[PDB]
This record gives C-alpha cells, structure tokens and sequence, in this order.
C-alpha cells in the first residue's frame, strides 16, 4: 500500500550503510596484544534476604549499594564491613528495578504495580508516589536529584519532576516492551532496548528520537554505554553482544560462541572499557575482550541465575547479584 | 572508631527483624489467579473474599492471592507460587477464534513455558448453566464448531444424556494438553463450578494440601 | 586364614572411612546442602566415622593376635565407645524416620515443627541418652558378672572378654534397638499407606490418558537394617537366658555383621541427584 | 498503512536518514585510543598490590 511505498528507504539506508563500512574493527585491532586469562576470586558475601534478588544499584562513593527481592524489602549495604545499614518494608511485594541518588539521599524502586516510588534517606518514609504508566516498570535512573527518567512496560518512556509528580516530556515509538535503558555521563542522551528487538537513541531536551539499531533478532534485555560516550553494547535472548557506535550508526562487533545457548540477563563494561562483563543463565558470568572478542575469564559461584552485575565508580569492585539470595562482591 | 559499636548494633536490630519476618514469610502459600477475559473471575475473587491482593485464612493457614495482554513476558516473576487458579468460560464456545480455542491456546502455551516446568495447575470449568440451557435450547451444536465432538463417547460418575456428554468433552479437551507432556512434575485439577457454589475456598484448600503432599513424597522417591 | 583375614578387614576399614569423610566434607563445603534434614545426615556419619576409626581397628588387632596388649583402662575405654557409637547410630536413623513422617503426614505445618534451633536439641538430647547408657555404666563397675570365669578374666590384663549379667544386656538391648524399631515400622506403615492413596487419587483422575517405586525404597530401607542388626540383639539376650547354648565365636560374627552395616548408609541416604551433583563436582 | 501510526513511520525514517555520518576507521581508531590512553588506571585489568586493595 501507501506504507509499503517508501518501505524502500529502509533498503536505502541499508546501503548507505553497507557503503559506509570501509573495514571491520577486528581488522583494525588485530595487531594489539591480548589481555590474557584473568583470574578473579570473590572477596566478600552478603546475607539476609528472604528471595530471589532482581536489580541492585552501587552508591556514587562506590563504599554503600542497594539491592531488591521478592520478599518486598530494600536493604542498603556497606561493602567494607557488610553490615546492614536500612531496610524499607515495601507495600507491594513485586519489584523489578532500584537506583540509588547521585546525591546519595534518595533511593527510588518500582515493580509490577505501575507507581515509582521515591524514599527519603535522611529525614526513612515515603517522600513521593509517582502515577501515569499503564504498565510494569523495567528500570530507572536518577538524572538529577530533582527529576527522574523512567522506562515503563507499555512502550513509552517518561521523564518525571519529583516536585510537582506530572510527566513533563514522554517519549515514544516502540512496539514492544522497554526492557533497560542507561544514561550518557553527560546526562543529555539516553538510549533504551526494547523487547522488538530495536535500539534507540532518544535526546532529553530535544524528545525526539535521532538514531535507531535494529542488529539483534530477539527480545532484548540488558544494554549498557560505553565510557567514552560514543558508543554502547547490548545483550539479546541470542546469546549474542554487539557493540554498536553513534557516529557510526553501525554494529563493530559480536560476542558469542557456540558452546552456550543460553540468554543474556546484564552487560557492563570496565573503567578503561577493554573489558566486558555479561551475566548468562547458565548458573554464573562471562568476562570478554572489548576488542578481540576472546574471552578471558569466567565467575562461577552462584547457585542460581544471575540478575543483576553493576561496576563501581572507581573500578576497585565488581559485585553480582542472583536468584540464590545472596550477593557477591569479586576483585 | 567508635561508629563501629553503633553499626554493629543496627546490624544487630536489622537482623532480629528479618529473623523475625522469616517465619511470617514462610508460613503464608501464594497462589496466582490468570484467567481470560470475560470469564467470571470477578466473581470468584469477591466469593473468596494495576494488582489486586486478597487476604483468607482456612483452618488456621494462611493463604494469599494475587490477580492480575499479549507477549506475557512478567510470568517469570510468578515461578515460586504454590499453585496457580485458571478461570475459563465453558459456555462461551461460540460467543466468537473462537473463544474457547483460545482458552485452550492459552493453556498450552502457560504449560510448557520454561519457568513453569513444576508449577501445577487448577483448572474452574466456569458458567455451567448457560452451557447447559445452550446445549437444551437446540440451534447450536458442539460439533458445529468442534469437529471432534461426533467421534466422542461418554467414558464417569454423573452429578440427561447430552449435557454429561457436552460437561466431559471440555474437561477432556484440557486433560489432554495437561498429560501430553506433564512427565510428573506437575499435574492438573479440573473442576466443575458455577457463581451459586459454596466451599469453593474447601477446593482450593484440599488441592494445595495434595500438591504439597505429591511433592514431598516425589521428593523422598516413593512416587 | 591369618594372611586371608588382615587384608579384607582394611579394606572394610578403608570403605567404612572414606565414604563418612566424604559425605561430611561436601555437606560442609557447599551452603545449598545445609538443610534442616541434612543436619541428622550430618550427625549419623560423625558416629559411623568415630566408630570405624576407634573400635573397628582395635578389635582387629586383638582378633588377629588373640591377646590384648593394653592395659585395663584401654579394654574400658574400647568397651563404652563401642557402646556409645552403636546405640548412637541407630536413634539418629528413628529421628530421621520420625522427621520424613512428620514431612508427609502433616505438611501444612511441616515448616513451623522443625526449626534449625530444635535439630541441635534433638541431635544433643539423642547423644546425651545415647552416652548416659555407655560411660556412666561402664566406667562404673555395675554391668561386671558374678561366676568365677568373669573375675578370672578381669584379674588378666593380657585378655578382654565381654561378660555381662542379665540386667544390663536387657536394658542396653531394650534402649538401643527394639524401641527404635516399632516406631520406624509404624511411621514407614503410614508412609507407605499415603503413598498409596496418593496413587489411587492419580489413576482415578487421569489414567486412560497415561506401587512399586515406594516399595521398593522401603523395602531396601528396612531389610538392610533388619538384616544387620537383627540376628545380634537377639543372641544377646539367648546367650543370658541359656548359658551352654551359644559359643563365643558365633557371637563375635554376628556381632561383626553389624560393623559393616555402617558403610552401607553412605549409599542408602545420599542417593539424591544434588548429591551426586557436589559429589561429580569434587574428586574428578 | 491508510493507519496514521503506519503513516508516521515512512516520514521518521526520513529524518534520521539526513544525519551524517564518517568511516568505520576513524571510530575504531578513536576507541583504541581511549583505550590506550586510560589502560593504566583500572585494577580489574592491572592487578594492584593487596596494601592499595580495600577488599582484603
Ligand atoms: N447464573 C449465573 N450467571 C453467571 C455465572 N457466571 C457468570 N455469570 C454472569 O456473568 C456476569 C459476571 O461477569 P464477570 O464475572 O464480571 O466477567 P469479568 O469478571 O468481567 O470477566 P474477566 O474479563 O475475565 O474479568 C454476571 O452478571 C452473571 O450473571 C454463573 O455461574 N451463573
Ligand atoms: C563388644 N561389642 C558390644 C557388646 C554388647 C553391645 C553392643 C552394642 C550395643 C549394646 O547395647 C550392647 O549391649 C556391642 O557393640
């Protein structure tokens, strides 16, 4: 029809793209030396929650990080002593995501009721009940410690104002399910995964989508932003991590192999970026080589699935959290 | 150094409280009420009484109900339930695609989803008198929409012919998706309810009792 | 026969020890193991690996050499801990009978019975009675016998006999082994009879469409354990009530009988797919 | 299609199609530098001694 009548500048822009790609990165990086095996040994193990543990969050003074289950509590640790320092009762018992202040004075959570909810660190009581999503929310970030970009299970993104509890900007153009989003370290664009196997890069101020990737074949479910601020990887239900580039507006890379068939669950990268970590189902984690695609090393450990892997500021710690009701903290 | 004593102390009360919550999150059962639109489930939940949490307590144990579409991608979070409550429309065979063609789809694609492996299944055969005023009434036949009703035979205990026969071929249509590939973890409870019922709570009760009781004696290898 | 005998019993020795030390060490190293049953599990193979490493060996060397080169002291001390190990591992088998009775017939309230604070009781009362019944009669002289061959073979310290009255062979017997067994017959009764019904309840509601499992697992349960523990406590007691009817070498079999059943249990009560699991994990 | 939401399609494509953009070299060769440059400042690549190491 009408629709399928400029359904070709998609294939023109599928050329325009081929014809952009003079050489592949791996060509390009062949001759740098490689990493190596990397052996990593758990250092510290917390203790104290009732049930599988879905999102954690590291505190910006990379020493205090916030964790969530399934038995409706937030408890925020101390990563040098692990002793328990809060725990938050919860009224609905199912949550899915949780984020910690850059300020470090609030700490936000929202699940499969459709409210976000804000906490006040120093006054522990409910500060704000954030309402509008018609579905489940995936994950949040503080933007600032006055306003709050979050990713809803209805296909929209939404950027709220604490202080008056309105939408002010809301963002939208997928079909699927908004699975995890990340924000730039510049704090002016944001990307997001959706669940029709598409990656977009949305402007704050602007909110108007620029650029779409569309490389994955399957429901995506992690993505994270490369430190230099061009670039960003995701992992997909494929088993598969693809680095793609803004400049570019092309994939460089893929992360896979043939003895795992498993799904992707987290992705992050290091403070230099050589390196990726990416959390699988098969019961324990994957660290890759953000150049060679080789792979230098595993964490084993866990017991059950893991859902959750965050890096700390200044990159001394890695922690993972899982369905085991434990977290770990490795170095 | 003296914040060290202070932090031991709360790490000492956040610990008592969790201690103490353990037992009050251990001793409660969870159950998932899923069911198609249109079906009744609204009045099942207000005779047993974005998220709705009901609150019944039977023979001093305590029970806790949740209620909650297209690509159902949340049901992961839903693998640790005791059971889950399917409410189907029995009489909505062709009130059409046909309505119960996708109860039936439905079911099959609940049952063998990966995270579900060993959670089981109670099944309510909702609307039983509109099935059987319809299938009285004449002008409307199962086999008009269901081919496989013409080869179909009575197998029973009987609580009139045709409404037994019409009763049995639905609870069969869903007993076979529930043994073609159940492999003994989980099995499936069909039921026959109506809105004027009472005990439906009993139902519930006794088939979480055998779950719970299938599973333990599966545990020990003596079933 | 002195050649035959030496190398099987180490072997005995070898089969008793490494299966114990093995199941004790991957309970302990893995955390998804620690489970309020596993805690009795725990406490069986400590007594079985206490008795195949402390009374088995010993008595090895005195039925080899025929002549107990230790003192008095050592022939007591050998005497109660034998005591002590066999009546402690067949209590800790009726608590574990009692705990899966309790997990079946009740289990709404399976969860609020047993506690990790109640195991520890339950485990330290077992052992208390199990040592008040050991030590405190044997280092005490009041088990000895009265006619004039027991007193001859107390004054040699060249030789250790075993010589009782019929007080103590009676209560020792009664505590150790006939009480713990009309509990177990009853729990695995109820057992086997909910199974069944069970079982009845599927083919009724699903059998066009799709007991021997039970009982075969109970039947092993049971004969293994009657079969070696049955035939001694009961020449225990003939041997009391008519003197001239048994021989001292048919007691020592079947006394010996009872020794091997402890590396049986290793087998018996650690066949569960996560055990195989910690077990693949380590020692390959 | 003759829908509206099919219809806002063919026009976005269009904007993010007038975009510009540079060779795949140039990139490759920016990220190996930022790697470089800040290779030396990270202790999960570089293992540091146990004294620096608040962990242990
Ligand atoms: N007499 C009778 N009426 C019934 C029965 N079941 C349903 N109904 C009729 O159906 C109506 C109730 O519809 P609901 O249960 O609200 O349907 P629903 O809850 O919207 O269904 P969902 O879309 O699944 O939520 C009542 O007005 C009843 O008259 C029954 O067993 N007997
Ligand atoms: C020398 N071996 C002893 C002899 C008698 C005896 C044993 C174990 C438990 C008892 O209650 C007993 O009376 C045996 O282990």
């Amino acid at each position: 029809q009408l629709r399928q009548e400029a359904e070709q500048l998609k294939n023109q822009i599928r050329d325009a793209r081929k014809a952009c790609a003079d050489a592949t990165l791996s060509q390009i990086t062949n001759n740098i030396d490689p990493v190596g095996r990397i052996q990593m040994r758990t250092r510290r193990t917390l203790r104290g929650h009732l049930a599988k543990i879905y999102a954690m969050h590291w505190g910006t003074d990379s020493r205090l990080l916030v964790s969530a289950s399934q038995d409706g509590k937030l408890i925020i640790w101390d990563s040098y002593t692990t002793n328990k320092v809060h725990a938050i009762p919860l009224r609905s018992s199912w949550v899915m995501t949780c984020a910690y202040a850059p300020s470090g004075n609030y700490v936000a959570c929202g699940g499969l009721d459709n409210i976000c909810s804000i906490y006040n660190l120093k006054t522990v009581r409910v500060s704000r009940e954030l309402a509008g999503h018609t579905g489940y929310l995936s994950c949040c970030r503080f933007l600032d410690d006055n306003q709050i970009v979050t990713s809803s299970g209805d296909t929209t993104c939404a950027l709220w104002d604490i202080e008056t509890g309105q939408q002010t900007t809301t963002f939208t153009g997928h079909t699927g399910d908004v699975m995890s989003l990340s924000l730039a370290p510049d704090t002016r664009l944001f990307v997001s995964g959706a669940c029709d196997a598409s990656a977009k890069l949305w402007d704050v101020r602007e909110g108007m989508c620029r650029q779409t990737f569309t490389g994955h074949e399957s429901d995506i479910n992690a993505i994270c932003f490369f430190p230099n601020g061009n670039a960003f990887a995701t992992g997909s239900d494929d088993a598969t991590c693809r680095l793609f580039d803004l400049r570019a507006d092309q994939e460089l890379m893929t992360y896979s192999h043939d003895n795992i068939i498993c799904g992707i669950t987290s992705v992050s990268f290091s403070k230099s970026g050589r390196l990726l970590l990416a959390g699988y189902d098969d019961f324990n984690c994957n660290v890759w080589d953000a150049l060679k695609a080789d792979r230098a090393g595993v964490l084993a450990g866990h017991d059950n699935r893991v859902s959750c892997l965050g890096v700390t500021d200044d990159g001394m710690a890695v922690a993972t959290g899982s369905w085991d009701s434990f977290l770990k903290i490795w170095n | 150094r003296n914040e060290e004593k202070a932090q031991r102390e709360a790490n000492k009360k956040i610990e008592k409280q969790l201690q103490k919550d353990k037992q009050v999150y251990r001793a409660t059962h969870r159950l998932l009420l899923l069911g198609a639109g249109e079906s009744g489930k609204s009045t099942i939940v207000k005779q047993m009484r974005g998220i709705f949490e009901t609150k019944f307590q039977v023979d001093k144990v305590n029970f806790h109900m949740f209620d909650v579409d297209e690509r159902r991608k949340w049901i992961q979070c839903f693998n640790d339930v005791t059971a889950i409550i399917f409410v189907v429309a029995s009489s909505s065979y062709n009130m059409v695609t046909n309505r119960l063609q996708e109860a039936l789809n439905l079911f099959k694609s609940i049952w063998n989803n990966r995270w579900l492996r060993t959670i089981s299944v109670i099944l309510f055969l909702n609307k039983q008198d509109l099935l059987a005023e319809k299938v009285l009434a004449g002008k409307s036949k199962i086999e008009d929409y269901f081919p496989e009703f013409a080869r179909y035979t009575t197998p029973a205990t009987p609580e009139d012919p045709r409404v037994t026969r019409a009763k049995y071929f639905i609870r069969d249509e869903f007993l076979r998706i529930s043994t073609a590939s159940g492999d003994g973890r989980h099995y499936c409870y069909p039921h026959f309810t109506c809105a004027v019922d009472t005990e439906n709570i009993r139902r519930v009760f006794n088939d979480c009792r055998d779950i719970i009781q299938r599973m333990h004696l599966r545990q020990y290898e003596l079933l | 026969w002195v050649v035959g005998m030496g190398i099987v019993m180490s072997l005995i020795v070898l089969a008793i020890v490494f299966g114990n030390v093995l199941v004790i060490t991957a309970i302990a190293k893995f955390e998804r193991l620690q489970t309020v049953t596993n805690y009795f599990i725990t406490s069986l193979a400590c007594a079985d690996l206490v008795m195949g490493l402390a009374v088995v060996p010993f008595g090895a060397a005195h039925i080899l050499t025929k002549t107990w080169t230790f003192g008095n002291f050592w022939c007591e001390f050998w005497t109660s801990i034998d005591v002590l190990c066999v009546t402690a591992s067949i209590e800790t088998l009726c608590v574990i009978a009692v705990d899966r009775y309790f997990a079946i017939t009740s289990p709404f309230k399976y969860q609020s019975l047993l506690t990790k604070n109640k195991a520890r009781v339950i485990i330290l009362m077992v052992w208390i009675v199990s040592g008040l019944t050991s030590f405190l009669p044997i280092q005490m002289h009041w088990y000895r016998a009265t006619h004039q061959e027991a007193i001859n073979c107390y004054a040699e310290e060249t030789c250790c006999d075993f010589f009782t009255n019929q007080a103590y062979a009676i209560a020792s017997s009664i505590v150790s082994f006939y009480v713990p067994l009309v509990i177990m017959v009853f729990v695995y009764s109820r057992v086997f009879q909910e199974a069944k019904r069970q079982l009845q309840k599927i083919d009724k509601s699903e059998g066009r469409f799709h007991e021997h499992k039970a009982l075969k697992t109970l039947g092993i349960i049971m004969g293994t354990f009657t079969l070696c523990w049955l035939p001694f406590f009961i020449v225990n007691i003939v041997h009391v009530i008519q003197d001239n009817l048994i021989r001292k070498e048919v007691y020592i079999l079947l006394n010996w009988i009872g020794y091997v059943n402890s590396g049986f249990n290793p087998l018996i009560y650690c066949r569960s797919p996560d055990f195989r699991i910690a077990f693949q994990e380590l020692l390959c | 299609a003759s829908i509206a939401q099919a219809r806002k399609l063919v026009e976005q494509l269009k904007m993010e199609a007038n975009i510009d953009r540079i060779k795949v070299s140039k990139a490759a060769a920016d990220l190996m530098a930022y790697c470089e440059a800040h290779a030396k400042e990270d202790p999960l690549l570089t293992p540091v001694p146990a004294s620096e190491n608040p962990f242990r």
